[PDB]
């Protein structure tokens, strides 16, 4: 997939295309890759092959609706469930989560990562392509975080063969 | 066999101490009379059935949870309305509970 | 195998060939790949090597005859049995399930997928060949969902070396 | 890529997408994979690796030039420069060539192949997809050759992650 | 492919299917894998990769031309162009050749092989299948050469995913 | 190995050679591969490397002498012991079982397969060779199911390098 | 490496980093991966293995010398020395060449490629990063060619572990 | 990463760069690789891919705030948790820990290593590069342990492609 | 190793060399590979790399001194401990066991094998060499089972590079 | 490592170098590879990668300080902890243990080996080199077991690239 998240002017956007790839064929091309969590309080975009990509999503929910939607705490509470003696399996996927306050990237291996100063996050095969266009724009244009996510996603769909121009974008507030 | 729409209509009255009677009496002690019209018994049997085919099929016990939502408005302020014959018909039952469509299953966990 | 499902005019058809392949040899060529579930209320076609392909079938039954035949719910209840802490093994197979209401594709890895707007589903080695002929027809002909499944299956038996022209088709109602 | 050719009603059409893909990224999207040879009286579409595809094409051209454009003889003459003692050098590329009279598919190890009765030919990773879609339309509609080509090409671009939708179609009056 | 040859009652028959398979897909189904050489006085059936199969064949032909069509001598002469200092180039293809007098099986690394007593020869992925079925019929029935060929071929096309049922049989008066 | 079973005229035969192979060497060449079960009510032939091949045999016995020798039910009861949540290991072998009523093939992976219309079953490396000679005979001769198994086994020992002409045949009644 | 080229406002710029990396270590950081050819009227930047990159470069130069510096003809002439009977020898390197009139990308197996409409070209491990960044800037700002090159180069040196930030940029008046 | 620790004149310094690498791309470049433990009593630098690298860090903390910050004892208490009958998983990472008293290197495989006479420690891909510059300096200059760690880290960022010049250094007291 | 056992004239001998090989080096060359069991009632020779080779030995003892030294029963009781639901690990080794009554070969995979008519058994890399000389002798000489084992072992030490002429032989009674 | 042990004139020496190798680099070069056990009653030298090498050491101690320092019994008590139903993991290392009475070599796979007549033991990559020099000396010189170990260790440090001339030797009494 390509999942990217930009944050500019009290705006937090999170977009992603909609191509479910199986081998080098395309099985579904509309798929919603960015979903809403905690009654609409947090944004989550996933990447990494359905199954794991999903069970990682669920596990972060059972942690938000058990910590009052405190993103950062929910994140770490989840991460710690991997860094123990008795591991929590291992997930072939990663998430980009963000609410009005913070934005993160959580891997099903048990680690939480905070963005770099510019506050831009991308994941998936088309990842860095979007992240390159994003930084390009954020640092040289006035465009809103939505316009940028929109623009960056397309740039990435035209280079990644596992990313299409059929995307779903969500923003906060 | 399972209980159909019609079977839920009968279980609501014919049986001794049916819900129609139990509420007619438990509300008569408050000094209030209540009429359970027939066109309104259908909309309670074929409204508790609609819920058993869109959630767990708890059976007849579904009627209890439905009635308790219907006799919710009355059961509270029944004492403060002594000596009144309230007509519970299709118009009352309809706008007594509301509507109950499936959860959200899909849009939540399916790609 | 080649398993395809078309849905047109309140019609839901599900077909599949009948070739059990072992290596590059053919062991059985009549095999019924599309079976009926819940007293004939739902259609299920499988693909993915006997064993797992079957146990996936059974597991979806024990979920239907425990949820009043609610396809979607039964599907998700089954999927969730993989997305937990204690996994449910992992099956090398997938199913195409459909009743009068909906149609789905469930993988033994723990994911449920809904068709794309055209409501066409195919799985197995000969999968995309049938899916290509199906979309071709649905979008350019008046043929019934049965005729199409019938036609699409043959087109795929003549291209896939693991698919024959000996198929079994089931439809609803 | 995906190159397909349908011949129907004294019409011969050869169409193909335009996606040059390096690895899993996309370098060019407007590539012309079908071109006219011998004074526009013969069509050629090529799949396989770029360079070889080109040399394989430039080779058939020189042959065409030396044989009054006899498609069939030129094909054989060229095949015969691989089927001998002194090899020519195996080329990883195939061509689909056609003129008013014949449709042929030539490969880079020398061997010319004629279509089956239906007179439909397709090559490239997304070949069989176009081939399936094409066989379906030719057998069940009165659509012109051109339309069937255009239609199949898309049906395939939608399944192959290496085939896009920017088509280049050529027909032979 | 499957190519088999039975010789019985002054009759020599060589037959084979017609399935050209590229990978696990099927490109052509009406291929003629058995042809007549030297003024129709000799049968040739070929298995292996297409191109090589053809060059190995075209080579045997030139030999037959230079040696008044002596099947046996031509085979040897040809084999001897591999069994020397200056290699010819290993071909991945085998031929089953036969004329009124002899039945032989020639390979692309040069080595002629004679049948065992029963005078039955078979090559191709479905070779042994045809070979088994043929040995059975020759040893337990009075069926003509032609019938046994026809029969075995099918028994084999039914087991080999690379052999179809479209046969091309040639007998020698 | 090579294990074959033919059924003609209320006759159920089950033969198999006797070569225990280790690497490309022969360790034992008399081994009984077809054994009798349930006081002589059912025939069982195995293939797949001693150990597993045996524990599969035993597991089908503990199921027969616990279901009154009901072949089909015993089979499925056994198969279901693999298709559950908690698997039953996994066996590298398969069995051909048959009584006066039915005949089957059970794999230690958890699947039961019924013959095709002709009622012929073969397993093991020499499998298809026997199956080819069997079908050849059954469909073209009057030979008894015993004579056929006998003949088919030899045809297969002369082609498979892991099969000898030292076999043990059992029949019912 | 990362080599990118943008053409905008009668200006053509070719720029690239300077990190020569041997394995996962770094040998030189101030390498000049872009140089001037044919009396400084044409720019060349090269990615791929060092030596090959250089021979590929020195080759195009000889060609440029023999054809009055016609960028387009020289490219083709050079390509044609691979696209023939007598191979030239596959070179693991690509060049981006540009003069006042054209921008082109030439590879070591012979094949000249033109840019897409936007007139942007990039090669090297860090290619697509620069490419994404560049497309973004060209489509959303009035930045000069030079600036966009400089900008994208960095955005890519920041993502690619093989591209550093020591740039060498050349523009064509 | 590149993590190095020098000790000179009652000084204990522990530096490390800040590059989180994913594949050959850079995801985060500011990351703090050297953290403080036990209220600021001990220094810890890790290397070995986030997750494990972290859980190794935590496990050494739960051992310090359970042994009064006795480095050596905490170390061994941790190591012994791997050298038992029931292992403690296995971590793909290693730590350099040091307080006013001692300095160590603990691997998530269960072993503790003491420096060599010079008291210099380095770990990570950029390891030996820093360790080489460190020894070089310590043995031939008067520079403070901080200056040295600072200087040695840069030398290693300019050679390792997985190490940058963006580091975080901590010292005691 | 090379372990061979011959039985002639109420004599049961069991020999084996004494070379413990590690890689292609020799670690110990006197090792006793044939031991005595049940107060001297049964002979056991092992092969298959120390550890497993040994634990297989002990397990057959705890079964003899629990079944009155009934070889055959002890064998099967042991074999059955592998053919169950809950396996008994898996041993990389095999034993040749023999008492006055019978002689066997038991593998740590769970199978028991009886000799062929001649009553000769061999195991280990040098296995078949000894078995070849043994059969040679037994069938063409009058030599005692001891003389033969002795002679066969040497023939095998001179061909196997993992077998020496330093052997230990045991016989019964 | 290189660990060697010679025994001459009521003398038991056990030497080993001190090079801890990581990949093809040297991490620590002073390491003590020969340690003392049971208050100084037994000598132990290990080899096989820290971790396992160590836990194998500890497990032999918990067995000596539980059997009154009876080397041979402690050895076998430890070996038997691997040869059971429920294994004791598996260690990638081996030990050379010796007291005034006996000397052994114990592997973490579960086996104990006694020296050959000359009473010389060596283990590790540099093993056989020392063992070669040792036997050379013992059999042709009067040197003490200490001088020999000393000499043999150096011979092996100059041939093994994982062995140095920085060793630690221990002797008894």
């Amino acid at each position: 997939t390509t999942i990217v998240s930009v944050r500019r002017n009290g705006q937090v956007v999170v977009g992603g295309d909609g191509q479910v790839s199986l081998g080098n064929t395309v099985m579904k091309g509309n798929a919603r890759k960015v979903r809403r969590l905690y009654n609409g309080k947090v944004l989550a975009g996933f990447a990494g092959g359905t199954a794991d990509a999903f069970t990682l999503f669920e596990l972060f929910e059972r942690k938000l609706e058990m910590h009052q939607g405190h993103l950062l705490k929910s994140a770490v509470e989840l991460a710690k469930d991997w860094r123990t003696d008795r591991a929590l399996r291992k997930l072939e996927a990663m998430l980009i989560v963000a609410d009005e306050k913070e934005s993160l990237i959580i891997t099903g291996i048990g680690d939480v990562v905070q963005p770099e100063e510019d506050q831009i996050l991308a994941i998936g095969s088309g990842g860095n392509y979007a992240l390159s266009a994003a930084r390009a724009l954020v640092e040289n244009t006035e465009l809103s975080a939505h316009e940028i996510v929109e623009k960056s996603l397309r740039i990435a769909g035209d280079i990644c063969v596992f990313t299409n121009t059929n995307f779903t974008i969500e923003e906060l507030p | 066999t399972a209980l159909s729409a019609a079977d839920f209509e009968r279980i609501l009255t014919e049986p001794h101490a049916s819900l129609t009677e139990q509420y007619k009496a438990l509300m008569a002690t408050e000094g209030v009379n209540i009429a359970f019209t027939t066109d309104a018994v259908k909309k309670i049997a074929e409204a508790a059935f609609r819920v058993n085919e869109k959630t767990e099929n708890i059976g007849a016990r579904r009627l209890h949870t439905v009635m308790e939502r219907l006799m919710d408005k009355i059961s509270f302020s029944a004492s403060d309305m002594n000596g009144q014959t309230v007509n519970i018909d299709a118009a009352y039952v309809a706008d007594a509970l509301g509507e109950v469509v499936e959860n959200e299953d899909l849009s939540r966990f399916i790609l």
